[PDB]
RNA sequence: UAUCUGGUUGAUCCUGCCAGUAGUCAUAUGCUUGUCUCAAAGAUUAAGCCAUGCAUGUCUAAGUAUAAGCAAUUUAUACAGUGAAACUGCGAAUGGCUCAUUAAAUCAGUUAUCGUUUAUUUGAUAGUUCCUUUACUACAUGGAUAUCUGUGGUAAUUCUAGAG
RNA sequence: UUCAUAAUAACUUUUCGAAUCGCAUGGCCUUGUGCUGGCGAUGGUUCAUUCAAAUUUCUGCCCUAUCAACUUUCGAUGGUAGGAUAGUGGCCUACCAUGGUUUCAACGGGUAACGGGGAAUAAGGGUUCGAUUCCGGAGAGGGAGCCUGAGAAACGGCUACCACAUCCAAGGAAGGCAGCAGGCGCGCAAAUUACCCAAUCCUAAUUCAGGGAGGUAGUGACAAUAAAUAACGAUACAGGGCCCAUUCGGGUCUUGUAAUUGGAAUGAGUACAAUGUAAAUACCUUAACGAGGAACAACUGGAGGGCAAGUCUGGUGCCAGCAGCCG
């Protein structure tokens, strides 16, 4: 008596950016969210397309339980999903993995001490090293 | 303010953009370009929210370098691009071409539009003069400048840019008893025959305009377009053909055409 | 800076605060209809201004008068689609006739009493708050709602809910627990 | 969302105000405070003073590459890949904050520029640069200059002088 | 219109008229590095168009006469010529004229005055407010001066004075929070040195870089919306419609009051998860827990009148105190 169900409202084909894009309206009683990962599969196996071309976000599970709604686009190719979805999707899906960063203050330490020095800083610690020296 | 102004903030925005209140603090402030920022059309507004093919700002702008726009047969690869009032959208990707005409409500509704006429567009002439070493030139409301006009074509006319040239195909001369549109003020979209032109010495002349339901009004002359003769428009009129159906009117159409 | 939603109060005190036999009056509808403060009659009694506010104002333009046609059978459709005003007196005359209990009745709570599945107004408001009652597959857990004519007909207990066929609670599952462990 | 009530008198009718009453995207404050949505917020006195950290830098196949930086592998005898630094170009005059000055001043509605400047965006736009043409680089004219290599100065500053 | 434009004569310490880059490198054979040749990128004179910028016409401003005349030698009103201006213009200069505003309030003074769209209030007419989410204006401690550019009299650009200051090796050097944070002070009076470019956009050579613009969270009873703090039985103490009224009285028919007594439901909280989000909270959903004095315990004011509710009990005795007013 789980019987996920899905279905995908307002599609539209759009080559512009090689995808189909709808709004992803799963009816699933007795059960909590869909947990996006299978809802991808579920679309992955209802498209005929693989697991990596298939995008869902934007999810709301509506007030009382039992339906939810989000969004959902189908791309035509994995490069193209590639190529063209955010960095953060390709980082929840683990095709991408997160860029390591240092934190913006640090960023903007290190900029204005960059700023401090005019050209390589090669000359300049040499030259400081020796002017100490004496 | 010293210099220009570069940011446009939400609510500053036109009404006839139409965009959401809420949801971010500035809006597209379109680039110059060929129209007013007031009357023109930012290809981001026409593609993330009148066509929905995008989503944000990163995707209008990958639509947009890649070439799949094109205005006027020209690409535009630039997000905020003034396409104004019949400009030519063309995507070569779903072959769909595009020709922004204002809805009676008075907005830049999605019109498709057939490739056959899509090759050309229309044009108001706002001025002719006399550049220099004696060549005459007419300058269209988009900033056109076409040399080597037809040399009876005056002020307020209309003309048919082939679009792909960009020189004179065919015009219109405005006259009393000829099909209108309207491109200002409280009757936007609407369309009509011009009954008179009172002239008004000195300045703003005016023009009366009666539209096929048998309705009178009257706008300035700066806001008027002319599009064709009666019965036999230049264009793909959008749906409704600009009656201006009134709100009764209005909740009328939507009790009798109903189906659920 | 980005742009305001406008919030807008949705009640007004009245002036006399210490009137007998409108304290009495606002009691009688208090526990007629389980009210839980006197907020509420303030608030009925504010919406029915309003309507009539907008009815008189109607009812001075002339008799067919664009505004007067539009305005008036918008707001006459939408009160009998509430429910409130009756179909016999769509009138736009009978609409300043309206009382507060008109409103009062219409009440998902009191709604949810003359159906029968509650047999208490109190009953009514427990059972609405406990996240029971569904008009029509959606659970409102909301005491007022303003039943509307046309989904009267879909109020009944939620399929998540025990009455509607579903686990019992905290309480009976507890109590089955303990009786087979023991 | 057209309402009044207590108080001058032994008692009355008034004029009259005080007080009561209900607000307040008007704050402050007191006592309490469980939930969801939403949200103002160092304006009033001090446009008073500020430690500290950020708030504007930017490179595409397409201006300049000899980083003696990385890649050296399938594309590599000038150069192609990636790319610090610097020169060049552009923005830095947008945005954000405050209401101190200002009473035909700003501003609002409505005009005018046949009274002017306008990077940019968009549309067009030029044979003559010969000067007596019977001797010219047009198959491409010259010199610096940063970056860099090395020597310093000052206690220190986005301080930079000398040389190649 | 002396406009657009054209023409003649001339003038210039003579502006522009591509010595610039990417990809593809086709065709002709004059078969050579020969002749030509596409799509772009940057430039580039002029004229338009757009973003604009400057000025500009009419009308509209709060209080004050215990401000009635104000302005002109130092421009006050006008004329002309010149200078400067991007351009008109006493905008400035030279020479002239003696003018311009005013009881329809000029000029002066005050504004704890930025103007407006608007806010509160609401029978109608109005009164008060508008520092602040949008449009304009002005300012960056107060003043002046200026380079660069198309655009600054810029101030997260410089020069100097005044005020206030900082490091100092006492020679010098460097200042601008009315930006986001935060601090001192002030005062009745107002927030975390947080996360991030996800969303809105903006800048740039331009997707990619950057953005305390902005969004997200933190505090937040400024205001605003919906709304938990119990609900239903079975019993004992009762009350009303009663079959009549032999006193009755069954309670025949119902409605409350009792530390009696039962079975339910549910969140406020915790919390597997998943959704949410740039990543996280939080919300929506939901496992597993989570109500008996359901201690998971609602206060703030008042009980003479105005004004709803006590002439109950104890205390103090025109004290203490209460009281917006009468008391
Ligand atoms: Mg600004
Ligand atoms: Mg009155
Ligand atoms: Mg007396
Ligand atoms: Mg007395
Ligand atoms: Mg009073
Ligand atoms: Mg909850
Ligand atoms: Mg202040
Ligand atoms: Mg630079
Ligand atoms: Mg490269
Ligand atoms: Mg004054
Ligand atoms: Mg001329
Ligand atoms: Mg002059
Ligand atoms: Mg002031
Ligand atoms: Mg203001
Ligand atoms: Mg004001
Ligand atoms: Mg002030
Ligand atoms: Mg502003
Ligand atoms: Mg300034
Ligand atoms: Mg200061
Ligand atoms: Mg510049
Ligand atoms: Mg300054
Ligand atoms: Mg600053
Ligand atoms: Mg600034
Ligand atoms: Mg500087
Ligand atoms: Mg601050
Ligand atoms: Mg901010
Ligand atoms: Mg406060
Ligand atoms: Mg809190
Ligand atoms: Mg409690
Ligand atoms: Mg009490
Ligand atoms: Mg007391
Ligand atoms: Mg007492
Ligand atoms: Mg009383």
């Amino acid at each position: 008596s789980d019987a996920i169900t899905i279905r995908t409202r307002k599609v539209i084909s759009n080559p512009l950016l090689a995808r189909k894009q709808f709004v992803v309206d799963v009816l699933h009683p007795n059960r909590a969210n869909v947990s996006k990962d299978e809802l991808r599969e579920k679309l992955a196996e209802a498209y005929k397309a693989e697991k990596d071309a298939v995008s869902v976000f934007g999810f709301r599970t509506q007030y009382g339980g039992g339906k939810s709604t989000g969004f959902g686009l189908v791309y035509n190719s994995v490069a193209d999903a590639k190529k063209f979805e955010p960095a953060y999707r390709l980082v929840r899906y683990g095709l991408a993995e997160k860029v390591e960063k240092a934190s913006r203050q640090q960023r903007k330490q290190r900029k204005n001490r960059g700023k401090k020095i005019f050209g390589t800083g090669k000359s300049i610690a040499k030259k400081a090293a020796r002017r100490n020296a004496d | 303010a010293r210099g220009p102004k570069k940011h446009l903030k939400r609510l500053a925005a036109p009404h006839h953009w139409m965009l959401d209140k809420l949801s971010g603090c500035y809006a597209p402030r379109p680039s110059a370009g060929p129209h007013k920022l007031r009357e023109s059309l930012p290809l981001i507004v026409f593609l993330r929210n009148r066509l929905k093919y995008a989503l944000n700002g990163r995707e209008v702008k990958a639509i947009l370098m890649q070439r799949h726009v094109k205005v006027d047969g020209k690409v535009r690869t630039d997000t905020t691009f003034p396409a104004g009032f019949m400009d030519v959208i063309t995507l070569e990707a779903t072959n769909e071409n595009f020709r922004l005409v204002y809805d009676v409500k008075g907005r830049f509704a999605v019109h498709r539009i057939t490739d056959e006429e899509a090759s050309y567009k229309l044009a108001k002439v706002k001025k002719v003069q006399l550049g220099k070493k004696g060549i005459p030139y007419v300058v269209t409301h988009d900033g056109r400048t076409i040399r080597y006009p037809d040399p009876n074509i005056k002020v307020n006319d209309t003309v048919k840019v082939d679009l792909a040239t960009g020189t004179i195909t065919d015009f219109i001369k405005f006259d009393t008893g000829k099909l209108v549109y309207v491109t200002g003020g409280r009757n936007l979209g609407r369309v009509g025959t011009i009954v008179h032109r009172e002239r008004h010495e000195g300045g703003f002349d005016l023009v009366h305009i009666k539209d096929s339901l048998e309705n009178t009004f009257v706008t300035r002359l700066n806001n008027v377009f002319v599009i064709g003769e009666p019965g036999r428009p230049w264009i793909s009129l959008p749906k409704g053909k600009g009656i201006k159906l009134t709100i009764s009117e209005e909740r009328d159409r939507r009790r009798a055409q109903h189906g659920l | 800076p980005r742009a305001p939603r406008t919030y807008s109060k949705t009640y007004s005190t009245p002036k006399r605060p210490y009137e007998s036999a409108r304290l009495d009056a606002e009691l009688k509808l208090a526990g007629e209809y389980g009210l839980k403060n006197k907020r509420e009659i303030y608030r009925i009694s504010f919406q029915l201004s309003k309507i009539r506010r907008a009815a008189r104002d109607l009812l001075t333009r002339d008799e067919k008068d664009p505004k007067r046609l539009f305005e008036g059978n918008a707001l006459i459709r939408r009160l009998v689609r509430i429910g409130v005003l009756s179909e016999d007196k769509k009138k736009l005359d009978y609409v300043l006739a309206l009382k507060v209990e008109d409103f009062l009745e219409r009440r998902l709570q009191t709604q949810v009493y003359k159906l029968g599945l509650a047999k208490s107004v109190h009953h009514a408001r427990v059972l609405i708050s406990q996240r029971h009652i569904a008009v029509g597959k959606q659970i409102v857990n909301i005491p007022s709602f303003m039943v509307r004519l046309e989904s009267e007909k879909h109020i009944d207990f939620a399929r998540t809910s025990p009455f509607g066929g579903a686990r019992p609670g905290r309480v009976a599952r507890k109590r089955a627990a303990a009786a087979g462990g023991e």
